[PDB]
């Protein structure tokens, strides 16, 4: 599941550009014609201060970081983990609300003892 | 009345567990995770924190077990 994240972090938990060339029902567009529209946009060489400019026939669009709840599956991963192991869910740096105060927390701390 | 059970005891002969009745239990300790760990719990809460032992009136007895004075308790 770790290693699930660590990759899915790489793909989804960034953006990333789409640029389209060409018009819908237009003319084609080949590799060659590709490979020149890839040496302006390219990001190796982009600022975050830049203009584009363009005819209407040249789109940029976005991937979206395109948002899941990794935390979530990271505390239930170490939920799993921690009381497998039979350690308190604390161990693991896994927070919980009025799980940390009185007899519901001095239990585990009972159990743990 | 009497010295010996007259009321009958509802089982006797099967029709009541097994060997693999008990080595489901053996699997369900050993194959680990949260299940087995709530177990272990309930044993450690009823368990876990020790024991002590008494005898009523001990006192009463300073028994020479071997050549020297002892308590129920101590043996």
């Amino acid at each position: 599941n770790e290693a699930a994240i660590n990759q899915a972090i790489e793909l989804h938990g960034f953006p990333q550009r789409h640029v389209k060339v060409g018009k819908e029902d237009g003319a084609p567009v080949r590799d060659n014609d590709l490979r020149r529209v890839r040496t302006i946009f390219d990001p190796r060489t982009t600022d975050a201060n830049t203009a584009y400019f363009t005819g209407q026939d040249v789109d940029v669009e976005t991937l979206e970081a395109h948002n899941f709840d990794y935390s979530a599956i990271h505390e239930m991963d170490m939920r799993n983990l921690t009381t497998a192991l039979g350690l308190p869910l604390e161990a693991g740096n896994v927070g919980a609300d009025g799980l940390g105060s009185g007899k519901p927390a001095e239990l585990r701390f009972a159990l743990l003892k | 009345a009497s010295s010996t059970p007259q009321t009958n005891v509802d089982s006797m002969g099967g029709g009541d567990l097994t060997f693999e009745d008990l080595r489901d239990i053996k699997d369900v300790r050993d194959s680990g995770g949260q299940v087995a760990q709530l177990m272990d719990y309930k044993a450690l809460l009823n368990f876990g924190e020790g024991c002590e032992i008494h005898v009523e009136g001990d006192d009463e007895t300073k028994q020479l077990v071997d050549g020297e004075p002892m308590t129920l308790s101590e043996w």
